[PDB]
């Protein structure tokens, strides 16, 4: 009513003569907003135990402060979720259109990254299938090893040059996001998108859609009843013929948003809570293992995979 | 039985269904008492007061409302069909993977270790049941990646190096079962001197006992 | 000006409600609580924590208990544990047990057809 009408009693009792259209309206607008919290509910909730973080970052000869929360911050994110959320109303609310707070705030989501990282590097995958299982980090690895068809006496003849290449491999993902700023585009079309159309639906108030004039005062104090009648018709019709098309839009992004949110979930599954099989479902190569990072309306996985290297030619043969 | 029949919220999202469509019905009926800027939401009325050429000005508006309704009806029911389809696939996709083989996916067919799955019929959808395994009352054992013996390293086949306290055993990773480190349980690569954190205790070989 | 929400537990158990306020200021809208999603007024915030019952927003919950009230707190995200960590030890299972558990999926809707 008040984005059509404004503070218009005349346009307000007009109104009610063209259906329930605005309650269609506020039905499906309702819809998007309870989704939006279950999505995030999916793919950060998945532990009922909430772990605190090991009182050490290294493991092993393997370093994770890159991925761990770093104390020296007020907001105690990790270096790397960090620069995720440094790279990514008045005019709007005015019109009756006002934007709701999510259930879980970014504390909220914070602690349960954490809790899924602690778990992945103290006990592996048992914490995902069942108790919380204490391992050696280097032991985790060896099984990991296996996983992909590698004898586990490579992993601890090469202990020292496998953490150095993860400890590099880490190192280089925190420049590759910061000198990339293309790297998060990906949730910054969301949020474009969304933006652009809340503004658009703000200048279709400025349009007229064949009336006199855009301003419903500006005709009643110049037209008699009958003419003014036909002028408010026509921008009662248009502007809500434009909230129409405005939730439309929305219920079909909701449906994208919603599918890619249970990947994201799946993902969180398969990926971090164990082992992938699934050829390049967990990153291209071999699959070990991932870690999990806090975002600006998503989550930013970090996978890391065992890749062949330097093969030779050998002559063969089906059997001796 | 017992949870289905004390928590009758867990079978909402089939209800939901039934109560979405039952709701747009509705609602496009009742849309059919709207003016939308007529004299009256009556056809007859309109064309007994009023002569042609005023009648069918009005008669326009009552259809231009109800079509808009009804283009509004399809296109919600597009939306939410897409919504089934995508379950309908996932339901299909389950049943491929959880009841007619074993899943290694992690909480694709429930919480813990998957073992199988049966399928049961319901209103305007399908209900799996998933059985499980899940490990419980675990105990803290010393542990070592390896074991050295006459100068060469032992690592385990399928299984872990663990200490009661005193004795080395290789066991199973899920479910403890302690077994004596013998020549058939292990195999042997490299020295002693590159396996970090490796520890002395002898290999039994079951053939010099005979000898 | 704001929305206005009302917040109650169902009508079988309790008349009870409280109100929020959408975005207004408590000293605007003239057991009071200020919180980020408006100004919610007949129920008494505490500062136990409990799972999610009725949902406001900013991590704030409500819900109707024990002579009886509405409350508002600071919603538990899971169970406060602990993980060992030990670089030289490892946890074996003893024991298991067989669990079930129910998935339920839609599958399809009710047909209709129109005579436009
Ligand atoms: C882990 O890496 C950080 C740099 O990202 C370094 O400052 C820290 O000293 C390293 N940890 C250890 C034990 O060397
Ligand atoms: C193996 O032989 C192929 C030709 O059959 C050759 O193209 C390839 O480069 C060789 N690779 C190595 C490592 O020698
Ligand atoms: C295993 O060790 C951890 C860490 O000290 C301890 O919290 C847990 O209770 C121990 N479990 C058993 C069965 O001893
Ligand atoms: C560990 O196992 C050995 C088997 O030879 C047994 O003699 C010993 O008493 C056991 N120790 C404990 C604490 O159970
Ligand atoms: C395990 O950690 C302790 C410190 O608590 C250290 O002294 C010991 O050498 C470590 N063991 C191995 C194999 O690194
Ligand atoms: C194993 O025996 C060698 C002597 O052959 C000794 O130098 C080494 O320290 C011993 N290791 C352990 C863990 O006892
Ligand atoms: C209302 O409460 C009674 C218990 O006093 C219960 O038996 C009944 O099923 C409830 N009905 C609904 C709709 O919750
Ligand atoms: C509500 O009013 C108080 C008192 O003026 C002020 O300190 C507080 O910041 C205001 N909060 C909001 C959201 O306006
Ligand atoms: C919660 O505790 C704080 C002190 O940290 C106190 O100031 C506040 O009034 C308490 N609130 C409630 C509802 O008890
Ligand atoms: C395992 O648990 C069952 C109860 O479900 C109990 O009867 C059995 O004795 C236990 N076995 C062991 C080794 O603790």
């Amino acid at each position: 009513t008040m984005y059509i009408c404004g503070d218009s009693t005349e346009c307000s009792n007009l109104l009610l003569q063209y259906g329930s259209f605005c309650t269609q309206l506020k039905r499906a607008l309702t819809g998007i907003a309870v989704e939006q919290d279950k999505n995030t509910q999916e793919v950060f909730a998945q532990v009922k135990q909430i772990y605190k973080t090991p009182p050490i970052k290294y493991f092993g000869g393997f370093n994770f402060s890159q991925i761990l929360p770093d104390p020296s911050k007020p907001s105690k994110r990790s270096p790397i979720e960090d620069l995720l959320f440094n790279k990514v109303i008045c005019a709007q609310k005015f019109k009756g259109l006002t934007v709701l707070p999510p259930l879980l705030t970014d504390e909220m989501i914070a602690q349960y990254t954490s809790a899924l990282l602690a778990g992945t590097i103290c006990s592996g995958w048992t914490f995902g299938a069942g108790p919380a299982l204490q391992i050696p980090f280097p032991m985790q690895m060896a099984y990991r090893f296996n996983g992909i068809g590698v004898t586990q006496n490579v992993l601890y003849e090469n202990q020292k040059l496998i953490a150095n290449q993860f400890n590099s491999a880490i190192g280089k993902i925190q420049d590759s996001l910061s000198s990339t700023p293309s790297a998060l585009g990906k949730l910054q079309d969301v949020v474009n998108h969304n933006a652009q159309a809340l503004n658009t639906l703000v200048k279709q108030l400025s349009s007229k859609f064949g009336a006199i004039s855009s301003v419903l005062n500006d005709i009643f104090s110049r037209l008699d009843k009958p003419e003014a009648e036909v002028q408010i018709d026509r921008l009662i019709t248009g502007r809500l013929q434009s909230l129409q098309t405005y939730v439309t839009q929305q219920l079909i992004r909701a449906a994208e948003i919603r599918a890619s949110a249970n990947l994201a979930a799946t993902k969180m599954s398969e990926c971090v809570l164990g082992q992938s099989k699934r050829v390049d479902f967990c990153g291209k190569g071999y699959h070990l293992m991932s870690f999990p990072q806090s975002a600006p309306h998503g989550v930013v996985f970090l996978h890391v995979t065992y890749v062949p290297a330097q093969e030779k030619n050998f002559t063969t043969a089906p059997a001796i | 039985q017992d949870s289905l029949s004390s928590t009758p919220s867990a079978l909402g999202k089939l209800q939901d269904v039934v109560n979405h469509n039952a709701q747009a019905l509705n609602t496009l009926v009742k849309q059919l008492s709207s003016k939308f800027g007529a004299i009256s939401s009556v056809l007859n009325d309109i064309f007994s007061r009023l002569d042609k050429p005023e009648a069918e000005v009005q008669i326009d508006r009552l259809i231009t409302g109800r079509l808009q309704s009804l283009q509004t009806y399809v296109t919600q029911q597009l939306i939410r069909a897409a919504e089934i389809r995508a379950s309908a696939n996932l339901a299909a996709t389950k049943m491929s993977e959880c009841v007619l083989g074993q899943s290694k996916r992690v909480d694709f067919c429930g919480k813990g270790y998957h073992l199988m799955s049966f399928p049961q019929s319901a209103p305007h959808g399908v209900v799996f049941l998933h059985v499980t395994y899940v490990p419980a009352q675990e105990k803290n054992f010393t542990t070592a990646p390896a074991i050295c013996h006459d100068g060469k390293a032992h690592f385990p086949r399928e299984g872990v190096f663990v200490s009661n306290g005193t004795h080395w055993f290789v066991t199973q990773r899920n479910f403890y079962e302690p077994q004596i480190i013998t020549t058939d349980n292990t195999f042997v690569s490299g020295n002693c001197d590159v396996v970090i954190g490796i520890v002395n205790n002898t290999v039994y070989d079951p053939l010099q006992p005979e000898l | 000006f704001g929305g206005v929400s009302v917040i109650t537990p169902g009508t079988n158990t309790s008349n009870q409600v409280a109100v929020l306020y959408q975005g207004v200021n408590c000293t605007e809208v003239p057991n009071v609580f200020q919180t980020r999603a408006g100004c919610l007024i007949g129920a008494e915030y505490v500062n136990n924590s409990y799972e999610c019952d009725i949902p406001i927003g900013a991590g704030i919950c409500a819900s109707y208990q024990t002579s009886q009230s509405i409350i508002a707190y600071t919603m538990s995200l899971g169970a406060e544990n602990s993980v060992a960590c030990s670089n030289n030890s490892i946890a074996i299972p003893t024991n298991f047990t067989i669990s079930v558990t129910t998935e339920i999926l839609p599958v399809s809707m009710t047909k209709t057809s129109v005579d436009c």
